[PDB]
RNA sequence: GACUCGUUCAUACUACAGUGGCCACACCAGAUCCCAUCAGAACUCUGAAGUUAAGCACUGUAAGGCUUGGCUAGUACUGAGGUGGGAGACCGCUCGGGAACACCAGGUGAUGAGUCAU
RNA sequence: GCAGAUGUCCAAAGACAAGCUCAAAGAGAACAGAAAUCUCUUGUAGACUAAAAGGGGAAAAGCUUGUUUGAUUUCUAUUU
RNA sequence: UAGAGGACAGGGCCUUGACCUAUUCUCAAACUCCCAAUAGGUAAAAAGGGCGAAAUAACUCAAUUUGU
RNA sequence: UAAUAUGUCUAUUGUAGAUUUGUGCCCCACUUUGCAUACAAUACCGGUAAGCAA
């Protein structure tokens, strides 16, 4: 008896789409937010985002507390402003659906859907 | 003016309903001996050692083993006679007959049954009945069971 | 049942029926050949006797032309040293003629072949 | 003119008339490209057996010859 | 749209079970159970080794159409009798396993006068051969450490040193097979803090011993160890269906 | 009681409620290395403070679905015979063989060997 | 006779291993749109696999990555 | 060939479509969930089989004595 | 360059196999011999590979 929502993930979404003289500088700022490197889009090339865990998770949060329409229904938020925002959060117990032992699938209720995602969004 | 391999497999080759994908896990532990009867059935899945256009769904002896292969002796028919034929093909390709087991479970049947009559000295046959016309018997048909049918008309 | 299903491929060219004992009498005893030479050299002749019935089957005790019958009607343990024994009977034709050869005994129009049953005796003393 | 392109008629009565022979059925047949270093080991087994029955028919018939 | 329907419904697939829950990847099991049929009833003994949660497994699956029959599953709860009781998942913990099913069944074939083995660090050998164990391994892990204790022990496995202390390092499988990688975290964390040493070296402490004492139990123990081993029928269905339709015919 | 080596390839799997560890899963928190990963996310490894929350072990849902039995139906179709019918296609007849597309119900089996615990 | 295809192409599009799952749809997201990018759900392949067509393929035979030259020499039993 | 009803777009609560769920009429040499009849193949014991010992091997297996 | 190879005037080995020998002068089963021939197994000769090569 452990139900209680906790953080993996979080990245970001730098989507521009142009040529070169600005991803130096749209990388810089990323590793400036989050001092890990980010990595680029497609390669058909035209965006890039960044990860990084741990309190810096909390801290990059914490900037990003600043509509009620448009929320995501598994804990796995964004939006963006220039910048943007991403975030990756579930209930534990999440890693024997990955692990090499018993690779596996979610059941539905054990989700919290987007009914607990607008609860905990106004009391955030 | 097409007569390549796999000419004419449209249908022989392809896979059945519900059985697609690769061979069972224990279809490779089938002990295998020299001089074994065995049907060769083509498992399209498996693509190298694959039997050739005209041997699938037959049955033959077993005149090679290889590491994962084995050599089937198969009689084919051509023109005004029959000659036999080695096919060298993959062991997922192969599938132990059900030809022997009919004698089998006869030849045990043997050594436990002629044994005894023989030492207890009875004279007693063992050929097939090959049973066709029913002795005769008495029997007991209820008059209140029997009960009577009829045809019946256009409609 | 394996006699019957090769049978049952070739009916349309045969009539046959059950021989009851008068018939195979009559058969055996006025039409009956047997094959009295050495194997493979058979050398069709009439019964006439019982020597070469005793030759060819006394060691093995069914000796006789009544053995014979008394072998062929019910059939025990000595069919093949009978009917291959027996030279295939060469029958005259029917006395007062065939109804239909292309026709079926069994359809409704007058016919021949298949399965006479108890109905051969008749046909056979007829073309004996 | 044009010729009769193929046809199948009276091949198989021409078949049936010598008969489907069958293979004559050999007991032993050679394996000189079957399974090498088995057969080869067979090779070595036979040896053992024959160099002993030599051996001992030839003291044998020594012994008995005087 | 809906994917769901009944249409594709009726096409579906199964896996097979012993992947489905993840004790052999099902093409190494295929690979690993097939052999040359020129060798007949060449069972393939596979030597499978294991790491739970908790401790370290070593299995011996003589190979069979029905299934595998182990001799002897080794045990890392039975060095508590040799001389660790607590650390049964440790480097030296599996070393000692392998160990444990080298030398042991090398008594059960009554052969440990013909193998003796080694002593300490740097006919024919005794069947095995390898599992995959379905994770991808990485240098100095303790899979090696029953291959290893097995070695010693008598046995062989053909493996490569790709995994091993140095991609050749003796001094890193000494520091290996006795488990001081964990001494070397407690020396660190003894100059870094004593905040999570309650939680973390607790039983370690009950034990009351030290980094130069895990080193002298785990030879011991070797030592030890090298010298001396619900239901509901039809009409119970029908029934409750009954009820359950009575009920909703005026519940809501 | 638990697991293990394996199995049988769906009674072994897809839409909802109920139970969970003395020893056994699985969750654990973390990165210092053998070390491997944008990221200690997977993996390795470290030790066990909190957990059955999960998957799942199982139960159950007139669900899916596995499947067979009956019914379709001696229907469709078809081997052999016909100096059979019919202007033809078709349609009988004799000796034989003989399907497929909807519904009611079974529940989601079982395998040897070993260890720990009781 | 009918619908077509071949005289090519590939140091990788060959070999091995590992990881991942594809098409599509729906719901969302500064610039940003029917579509360009990101997240989630469903997803038996409805993608992809050099080419014509037909088979086969989902911890793959597809995508990505790492290492490679077994696209090497010689000889058998053979199938079309 | 057509529907029962129904949360997206367009026009003026209404309309037009698109789309959806279980349904409807009719078809495929190069379409199959299923699937005959006929045709085809293999096996029907002695130069063989079963059952044990002994040997042999440079093969196989951890095995100069496991198996073949 | 050139067909067992000097341990021996037993003259390669098997499975079938014609004939011969007896025992239970003519039926039968066991041993005794093993033509021809067939299917194989072996060696040895010439050539080519592979290993070594003064």
């Amino acid at each position: 008896v452990m139900r209680e929502i906790k953080v993996n993930k979080l990245v970001l979404n730098i989507c521009v789409g142009e040529s070169g003289d600005r991803l130096t500088r749209a990388a810089r700022v990323l590793e400036q937010l989050t001092e890990q490197k980010p990595i680029f889009g497609k390669c058909r090339k035209i965006s890039c985002f960044v990860t990084v865990r741990g309190k810096k998770a909390l801290e990059i949060l914490e900037k990003g507390l600043k509509r009620r329409k448009n929320f995501s229904d598994t804990g796995n938020f964004g939006f963006g402003i220039g910048m943007d925002f991403y975030v990756h959060l579930s209930r534990s117990g999440y890693r024997v659906t990955r692990r090499t032992r018993r690779r596996s699938k979610i059941s539905k209720t054990h989700k919290v859907t987007k009914e607990d995602a607008m609860k905990w969004f106004q009391t955030k | 003016k097409s007569r390549g391999k796999r000419s004419g497999t449209r249908y022989k080759f392809s896979k059945k309903f519900r059985k697609h994908g690769e061979c069972t896990a224990n279809k490779y532990l089938e002990k295998l001996n020299y001089g074994d009867y065995v049907d060769i059935v083509c498992d399209s899945t498996q693509q190298k050692g694959m039997p050739f256009n005209y041997y699938h769904g037959k049955t033959g002896k077993i005149f090679h083993i290889t590491k994962r292969g084995v050599g089937v002796l198969v009689n084919k028919r051509v023109k005004h006679r029959i000659e036999q034929k080695k096919v060298c093909v993959r062991i997922e390709h192969v599938r132990k007959s059900r030809c022997n087991e009919d004698f089998l479970l006869r030849k045990i049947k043997n050594a436990e049954l002629i044994k005894e009559a023989k030492l207890k000295n009875e004279h007693i046959n063992i050929k097939r009945k090959t049973e066709g016309p029913k002795p005769a018997a008495m029997i007991k048909v209820p008059p209140s069971k029997i009960i009577t049918i009829e045809p019946l008309p256009f409609y | 049942k394996a006699t019957k299903e090769m049978l049952k491929i070739v009916e349309p060219y045969v009539t046959y029926g059950y021989p009851t004992l008068s018939t195979v009498r009559k058969l055996l005893y006025k039409r009956g050949y047997v094959r009295v030479g050495k194997v493979r050299r058979y050398a069709r002749k009439k019964i006439q006797d019982n020597a070469d019935i005793s030759k060819h089957l006394g060691k093995y005790n069914v000796h006789g032309i009544e053995d014979m019958v008394y072998q062929l009607y019910t059939c025990g343990p000595v069919f093949k040293k009978v009917n291959n024994f027996l030279w295939a009977f060469k029958l005259k034709p029917p006395r007062k003629g065939f109804k239909a050869k292309r026709h079926a005994f069994n359809e409704p129009r007058p016919g021949d072949w298949g399965n006479r049953e108890a109905h051969i005796n008749e046909l056979i003393n007829r073309m004996i | 003119a044009k010729s009769k392109n193929h046809t199948n008629h009276n091949q198989n009565r021409k078949a049936h008339k010598n008969g489907i022979k069958k293979p004559k059925k050999h007991k032993f047949m050679s394996r000189k490209g079957l399974d090498p270093n088995f057969f080869r080991n067979q090779k070595y087994c036979l040896k053992g057996i024959q160099k002993k029955k030599k051996e001992l028919k030839l003291k044998a018939k020594q012994e008995k010859n005087n | 749209k809906v994917v769901k329907n009944k249409a594709y419904f009726k096409r579906y697939q199964v896996k097979y079970r012993r992947r489905r829950e993840g004790k052999t990847d099902y093409r190494a099991r295929k690979a690993l159970i097939l052999q040359d049929k020129n060798k007949y009833n060449a069972q393939k003994l596979r030597f499978v080794v294991r790491k739970t949660n908790s401790q370290v497994i070593c299995q011996i699956a003589c190979a069979h159409i029905e299934g595998d029959k182990i001799l002897a599953e080794a045990k890392s709860k039975e060095l508590i009798r040799y001389g660790i009781p607590v650390g049964l998942k440790n480097y030296a913990a599996a070393y000692a396993t392998g160990l444990l099913c080298a030398r042991r069944f090398l008594k059960s074939l009554n052969l440990d006068t013909q193998f003796l083995g080694v002593e300490k660090v740097t006919r024919k050998p005794i069947k095995a051969f390898l599992d995959v164990g379905i994770t991808r391994t990485t240098t100095g892990n303790r899979v090696f450490a029953a291959l290893k204790g097995a070695c010693d022990g008598g046995l062989n496995i053909p493996h490569g040193n790709n995994r091993f202390p140095g991609s050749f390092n003796p001094e890193q499988l000494r520091k290996n097979i006795l488990g001081i990688h964990v001494a070397e975290y407690m020396k660190t964390l003894q100059e870094e803090d004593n905040d999570k040493y309650k939680t973390h070296f607790n039983d370690y402490l009950k034990n009351n011993i030290g980094a130069d004492d895990i080193e002298q139990m785990y030879l011991n123990a070797h030592e030890k160890i090298r010298q001396n081993p619900k239901k509901l029928n039809a009409k119970l269905r029908k029934k409750r269906v009954k009820e359950k339709l009575a009920l909703y015919v005026e519940k809501l």
